[PDB]
């Protein structure tokens, strides 16, 4: 009753967070998943652990949801988000028992979050984009410690060629970017080096009889969801097309040979059995428009699409190589190899680096990882808390105290003592003016962070901190759960 | 088959219980009794003599260990740790056959090699004040607080260097620990000669005695009456009414005998005639004689009078009279000191000032007992260091080098005794490990560092119980006793063999 | 070891409430089934069934504290409890017990060396009855709230100021005599011990009194036995009256024949002596208890100055005054409706006299009411960041345990503790040492103590801090025992 439900919620949060507390870093301790069928599961990814496990407490369910969203939003750090949320709630437990309202606590947390957002940008080191040398250094730094160690060249070249092929200049300067409009073409065959990049959209569907001028010097794509029939006795679509005279028409169903000849008379190439998940990128790359009302038909129905079409047949597959289209917004990146067992994770890390590049365009800032950024922000909060007055200062210090959990876990899961190393790191970090030392993850030894050469994008760390703080305030703002079970 | 496993489990349990006591930085346990009074201590001897052990053979181990190592100074908990580790290491080989006799042969060969190694490692630096300081500090910081030990080291070392003049180690009577209950526990010094427990009812009789003559002889100022006639005072109480009288003539006889004794051997009211009574005395005759200059007191124990025989002089018979004053001796000062409410008589600067007593002012009973045990342990350790004349590098210095020597001695022995030798080395390796663990640092981090640096150092080297850094105990001041190591090794091997040779248990 | 820490924490918690002038008191029932109401924590502990050995030795430390100072024992208990709970969470962090011990020791030494830097000592001397009465009001106000503190300070201090000779004082000189009846406002102060006596046959002005101490108090054949018994009793009282005896003291009852015979001997037959009074009489008159009536001895015969009856207190009493010091003995007569508040009043009197004694032995006074506590906490926690190493955690935890005093003082007085703590700590940077808590306002308001005159002994707080640190250290360094 009353605060008891809050204590239960934060206890559930703490007991779900510490399950995968120890599984982040380059030496993550591995975990067991024992289904009640005798099977045994080998897993390191805490996200996979929580996805496989099931829990009944609704607060834990909401935290699972936020972890999944953060996984599907910016990329990595989900374990760090969960750990931060759990530690912040665990440290707020003491203040909840202190007979203070959750309102003052959450206000203090909000002010602390506002301070952290600024002090992160204060300490973040600038970075450059498209600078091959230290961009490749970042690739060897963070894009590594995955299964691309021996194959980092393909990942790096793919990322660097495909950074400038989904950029959207909607309201600024290429700051809008998506990782889904890119044409990833993951087909086995040949060597892994056969993967390449093309400026256009590729279709795995092709006409059964490509004995025709499938490519035109300036295709004018128009989306059409209707399927052509033999004739009106519908043929009227053929004359409707003839009115505006395009050269390429997309439909989702097959076209008969007689209908194919009718469309040849209509001076258009008919493409059949296309897919919506591919038609969307077709329209994005070609800027097509769909319209069927005769009154609304005008000169704007048909617009210029591709620039140089072509079709080849690689690996006995009916390919469709549209290249050099009008808009380099949905281009092609090829993915070939002997087997696909790792290339999926390769492309996942590719999209991770893609988010890295997109946020570098957003904010060219790197934060010193390995506990360096965490200790820097904790020190900034603790020194700023000296001037703060009132009861709300204690949470403003406890959030900083609980944020140092990341280096604590890094030191803990390498054998080294988690107390002496943390004390040495904190004591030397304060007297140091602008050093931002970060503990090595492998040896568990203190080292200046520039020498180690590890960094994270500013945006991803900022999002992790924001999500952790918002989860803390959301879980502390719950006053009761009784609505049934 | 299984009796061996039971003994192994009991020994491991005893070792685990006694793990967190070794070393000055090791934590201390506390003992609770049925009555309610509690004792707070860290020394292994008292812990094994006071613990209420469940397992029978664990009680056997404790009893035999205390009985054997009462001879040497200390090392009890280290011995228990080493025997437990020996048993565990032997079990790791017994679990796959390996009949215990072969392990016994390996243990005996390793004992011989370790004895020779200790013989050739022992350092015979000549005795001085500084080495005694170091030994006292090492033997005292492992039983009491840090600064209390630092204060007490000076007192104990000064007392011991005072004692050392006889060129022969003697103890017990010559060093006496007095106990009292002043609030300021910081007061702790040594007093030469003797200190008497208390005195009698005398208003400022002599105080500053200066030169004095000691006869004692259990004066009879309150000589025993004839009270006991039949049970108690019956209707025929005239016996206990009149026969109890007429014994005042004994008191007057003693008074006059002391009168001519004083004005025979002194000739003046000065030169206090020191006499004592084993029981109470009447204030009337007492102050009548004291006003003449006679130092008369009452109610003293035996140990003080036997010490007076060898440090002051004078015969002592309860039934007596004036006799030859040849046995009588002289005292430099018999000044009496009172702290608050109870009187102390300082019989100092006397003939043969070899006898010395130790003064402490503990606040309560348990701190007093711990201080007494700590100072006794320090005295025994420094006396043993005096006797051997060759101190050894402690802090695990001798143990790690012994282990290395045993490992390098492996191919020398034939048969399967090499397994026993290796287990013996791994068991002797426990001491630096327990030191590091009790200090707080990681076990194998410190152990690996120490072994790695000792590999090239050649000289012995220990562990610093402040940072985990390896340290040369010889140049710092950590020291142990040769006899302690000898007895520890021998008894450890004996008890390990005795336990390992067991085969089966039956009731009786 | 967490079992010992938790046990000591519960022990401290069960007496944390009774701290301060708003001590919200308890019920006391012992084995013989009395019912007392008391707020004095030292009074609470002495009938607590403490079984955990950690509790046994923490209350041993408390007893050592009261024997050296005389007040602040509840402060020692709560400080030790806070220290042990903070040590518990430090152990949960992963620190070793020895490192915590070292940090606590260095923090304690820092506290002792920083304490004398904020002392606002006494004004001029133990004299100036009004001034010292204003001084000695703080401890008695803590024991009993300000309803009667203004009268109590004068009543208690005026008695101890009677004999300011050669700068020496004794607490046992100022004893307390209780008289039932009228309210506390009718209390008074008198010279010489006051107690009940029975016979009024006493002359006002007397020469050197002769205190006769009673260690052991009181057809035809019937007439013969009665005559023999009466003659034997008359011989006994004649033997008592020998050696110039003029007064007697007895714990027995009066008899009409006995009182008549004593009166016609011109001796008052004083009876009804309390079971504690006789040792004090013997030790103050330089005599011992006579075994029976027939063996009195003039050598062990009581003499103080004289004996007479005092009507002060609306009752007839017996008074012995003008000892060898001629002014050393001075009791205090109290009035009250019942007896269940007499214990609290005499406890406040003791808490005044012992604080006066420690003022005599130390004329240095530091601000109270949460001032010195928060100041020392700020000093130690500021020094902690300067000191590197692993003792720093123990140093901050020591400061946090030190700052728990005003928290309890505010909480048990009604006001929310966190608001008071935060406001006091923030003010203390600018509103320096003399600031302190305000009892009166329900709102968490602060107020300077220099004008309020609420001060506590420097030496008392010094010894309390030292002994609390020693107790916490000696508790942390245990592992277990068979139980
Ligand atoms: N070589 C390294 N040295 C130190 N820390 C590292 C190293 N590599 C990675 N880390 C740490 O790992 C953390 C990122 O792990 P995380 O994003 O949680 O993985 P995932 O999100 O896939 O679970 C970073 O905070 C960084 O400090
Ligand atoms: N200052 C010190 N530094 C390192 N080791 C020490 C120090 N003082 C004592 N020791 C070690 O403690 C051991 C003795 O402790 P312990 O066995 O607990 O006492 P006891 O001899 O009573 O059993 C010695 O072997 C010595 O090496
Ligand atoms: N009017 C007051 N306002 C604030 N604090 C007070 C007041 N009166 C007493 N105190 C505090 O109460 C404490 C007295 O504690 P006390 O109850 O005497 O301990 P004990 O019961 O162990 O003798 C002092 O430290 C003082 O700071």
């Amino acid at each position: 009753s009353g605060r008891k439900v809050q204590s239960g919620n934060i206890n559930a949060a703490k007991t779900i967070a510490d399950i995968i507390r120890t599984c982040l870093g380059p030496k993550s301790m591995m975990k067991m998943l024992l289904d009640p069928m005798g099977g045994i599961v080998m897993t390191n990814d805490g996200n996979a652990i929580l996805r496989e496990i099931q829990v009944q407490h609704p607060a834990a369910k909401s935290m699972i949801e936020i972890s999944r969203t953060q996984d599907e939003e910016v990329g990595d750090g989900t374990t760090s988000v969960i750990i931060l949320a759990g530690e912040m709630l665990s440290v707020a437990e003491h203040f909840l028992e202190q007979q203070m309202h959750p309102t003052v606590v959450i206000s203090a947390y909000r002010k602390a979050l506002d301070d952290m957002i600024s002090t992160l940008k204060k300490i973040s080191i600038p970075v450059d984009i498209s600078d091959s040398d230290m961009m490749l250094n970042i690739i060897n730094s963070s894009i590594t410690t995955k299964a691309i160690s021996r194959w980092s060249s393909l990942a790096c070249n793919i990322a660097l060629d495909a950074v400038k092929m989904v950029q959207f200049e909607e309201n600024g300067r290429k700051e809008i970017d998506i990782k889904k409009y890119a044409r990833v073409e993951k087909i086995p065959g040949g060597i892994i080096e056969d993967s390449c990049v093309l400026r256009g959209v590729m279709i795995n569907k092709d006409v059964t009889h490509p004995r025709m001028r499938r490519y035109i010097k300036n295709p004018r794509i128009v989306l059409l969801d209707s399927s052509l029939e033999y004739k009106k006795g519908i043929q009227q679509l053929c004359e409707d097309i003839i009115q505006l005279k395009p050269d390429v028409v997309i439909t989702e169903k097959g076209i008969s040979d007689l209908a194919q000849h009718y469309l040849m008379r209509a001076n258009i190439t008919a493409i059949r059995r296309v897919r919506k998940t591919d038609n969307n990128r077709i329209a994005r790359a070609c800027g097509a428009r769909i319209v069927s009302r005769p009154e609304e038909l005008r000169e704007d129905d048909v617009g210029t699409g591709a620039g140089l079409l072509e079709i080849k047949k690689i690996g006995d597959e009916y390919f469709t190589f549209i290249t050099d289209c009008k808009d380099p917004k949905a281009c092609t990146i090829l993915l070939r190899g002997a087997s696909k067992e790792i290339l999926s994770e390769v492309e996942r890390n590719l999209q991770d680096a893609m988010q890295v590049c997109r946020n570098v365009l957003l904010d060219p800032q790197l934060v010193p990882g390995g506990g360096a950024s965490e200790m820097a922000v904790a020190h900034a909060l603790t020194e700023k808390s000296k001037a703060m007055t009132g009861v709300e200062q204690w949470p403003y210090r406890a959030v900083a105290q609980a944020l140092e959990v990341i280096p604590r876990t890094l030191i803990q899961n390498c054998g080294a003592s988690t107390i002496r190393l943390l004390t040495s790191l904190r004591a030397k970090h304060t007297q140091e003016n602008c050093e931002t030392w970060g503990v090595n993850g492998e040896t568990g030894t203190l080292v200046d962070m520039k020498e180690l050469g590890i960094w994270e994008p500013l945006a991803v760390k900022l999002q992790t901190y924001k999500t952790a703080v918002e989860t803390a305030v959301l879980l502390l703002r719950i006053d009761d759960i009784v609505s049934g079970h | 088959q299984a009796a061996l496993a039971v003994n192994i489990s009991a020994a491991r349990g005893l070792q685990d219980v006694l793990r967190t006591n070794l070393g000055p930085k090791g934590t201390m346990k506390m003992l609770v009794s049925g009555a309610g009074d509690i004792k707070l201590t860290k020394d292994g001897n008292v812990l094994l003599h006071e613990m209420q052990i469940q397992h029978p053979t664990a009680s056997l181990i404790a009893k035999v260990a205390t009985a054997q190592d009462d001879i040497t100074g200390d090392g009890t908990t280290s011995n228990v740790l080493i025997i437990g580790e020996l048993l565990k290491q032997a079990d790791l080989y017994i679990s796959e056959g390996l009949h215990p006799r072969i392990i016994t042969e390996g243990f005996e060969a390793a004992k011989e090699k370790a004895l020779q190694f200790l013989e050739e490692v022992k350092v015979s630096r000549e005795m001085d004040r500084e080495t005694l300081i170091d030994v006292a500090r090492t033997s005292l910081r492992t039983k009491v607080h840090a600064e209390l030990a630092d204060v007490l080291t000076e007192a104990v070392v000064d007392s011991i260097l005072a004692i050392k003049k006889q060129d022969e180690p003697i103890d017990l009577f010559m060093i006496e620990i007095m106990e009292m209950k002043h609030k300021s526990e910081t007061d702790t010094s040594l007093i030469r000669g003797l200190v008497l427990d208390h005195g009698a009812r005398h208003p400022d009789m002599k105080k500053r005695v200066e030169d004095a003559y000691i006869l004692t002889c259990n004066v009879s100022l309150e000589y025993e009456k004839t009270e006991v006639n039949s049970g108690f005072f019956y209707k025929s109480a005239e016996e206990r009414e009149k026969l109890v009288k007429a014994e005042r003539k004994f008191i007057e006889d003693r008074v006059k005998k002391i009168i001519e004794l004083k004005r025979k051997v002194c000739g003046d009211s000065d030169k206090g005639f020191v006499v004592i009574n084993q029981k109470g005395i009447d204030p009337f005759s007492l102050d009548a004689l004291s006003k003449e200059g006679i130092v008369a007191l009452r109610r003293a124990k035996r140990r003080n009078m036997e010490r007076l025989t060898l440090a002051c002089g004078g015969v002592a018979l309860n039934s007596f009279d004036d006799l030859s004053p040849d046995c009588l001796g002289h005292a430099g000062l018999v000044y009496e000191y009172t702290l608050g409410e109870e009187k102390f008589t300082f019989i100092e600067k006397c003939n043969n000032p070899r006898s010395v007593t130790l003064l402490i002012k503990g606040p309560n009973k348990h701190t007093l007992t711990q201080i007494k045990d700590a100072v006794r342990d320090g005295l025994r350790a420094v006396k043993n260091a005096i006797d051997d004349g060759c101190v050894v590098p402690g802090a695990g210095a001798v143990e790690v080098a012994m282990a290395e020597a045993l490992i390098k001695h492996k191919p020398s022995v034939k048969g399967r005794a090499q397994l026993g030798v290796q287990a013996f080395a791994d068991a002797l390796l426990i001491i630096p490990k327990v030191l590091a663990q009790n200090s707080g640092f990681d076990l194998q981090e410190t152990l690996v560092k120490i072994q790695a640096e000792h590999s090239e150092s050649g000289q012995l080297v220990g562990v610093d119980l402040n940072t985990g850094e390896p340290m040369v105990a010889a140049e710092v001041g950590v020291w142990d006793n040769y006899c302690v190591k000898k007895q520890l090794l021998h008894s450890c091997t004996v008890i390990a063999t005795n336990i390992l040779l067991v085969d089966e248990i039956m009731r009786a | 070891v967490y079992r010992n820490i938790q046990a000591c924490k519960e022990l401290a918690q069960t007496t944390r409430t009774a701290y301060g002038p708003n001590g919200m008191n308890k019920m006391v029932i012992n084995h013989l089934e009395k019912l007392f109401v008391t707020n004095d924590a030292a009074t609470i502990l002495r009938e607590l069934e403490v079984q955990h050995p950690a509790a046994k030795m923490i209350v041993m430390a408390s007893h050592m504290q009261e024997q050296e100072v005389g007040d602040g024992t509840n402060f020692v208990l709560v400080f030790a409890g806070a220290l042990l709970e903070l040590a518990e969470e430090l152990l949960r962090i992963g620190l070793s017990v020895s490192e915590v011990i070292e940090g606590y020791e260095i923090a304690c030494r820092k506290a002792h060396e920083i304490l004398p830097n904020l002392v606002c000592c006494s004004a001029k001397n133990l004299r100036d009855i009004d001034e010292v009465s204003s001084l000695l009001r703080t401890s008695i106000m803590s024991k009993q709230y300000g309803n009667e503190v203004f009268l109590a300070k004068l009543i208690a201090q005026a008695c101890v100021s009677i004999f300011p000779d050669s700068g020496h004082f004794n607490v046992d000189n100022i004893r307390v005599c209780k008289i039932l009846g009228s309210g506390i406002s009718s209390s008074s102060v008198l010279h010489g011990m006051v107690f009940k006596k029975e016979t009024e046959g006493d002359v006002t002005s007397v020469k050197d009194a002769k205190i006769a101490v009673y260690s052991c108090p009181f057809a035809e054949e019937l007439m013969n036995f009665s005559k023999g018994e009466e003659n034997l009793m008359d011989a006994q009282v004649k033997a008592i009256a020998d050696t110039g005896a003029n007064v007697v003291v007895t714990g027995g009852k009066v008899a009409d024949m006995a009182l008549h015979y004593a009166n016609k001997y011109n001796i008052m037959l004083v009876r009804l002596n309390s079971k504690w009074d006789l040792r004090r009489l013997c030790k103050t008159v330089g005599a011992t208890a006579l075994p029976r009536l027939t063996p009195p001895v003039l050598e062990e015969m009581g003499h103080c100055d004289s004996v007479y009856l005092s009507e002060v207190g609306d009752t007839q009493v017996v008074v012995f005054k003008h000892e060898k010091e001629d002014g050393a003995i001075s009791t205090i007569v109290l009035r009250g409706s019942t007896d269940n508040l007499m214990d609290d009043i005499e406890r406040a009197v003791d808490d005044g006299v012992n604080t006066f004694k420690v003022l005599t032995r130390d004329k240095r006074l530091v601000p109270g009411g949460g001032a010195t506590e928060i100041e020392l906490a700020k000093q130690i926690t500021s020094y902690g960041e300067t000191c590197p190493g692993l003792e720093q955690y123990a140093i901050k935890k020591f400061a946090e345990a030190f700052e728990a005093i005003p928290r309890a003082l505010a909480e048990n007085s009604g006001v929310k503790a966190n608001e008071v703590i935060s406001k006091l700590y923030a003010v203390h940077q600018e509103g320096n040492k003399n600031v302190g808590l305000d009892i009166e306002a329900e709102v968490p308001a602060v107020k300077d103590m220099l004008e309020a005159g609420i001060l506590d002994t420097y030496l008392g707080k010094y010894w309390a801090i030292k002994l609390a640190t020693n107790a916490a250290v000696t508790v942390l360094r245990v592992d277990q025992i068979i139980m």
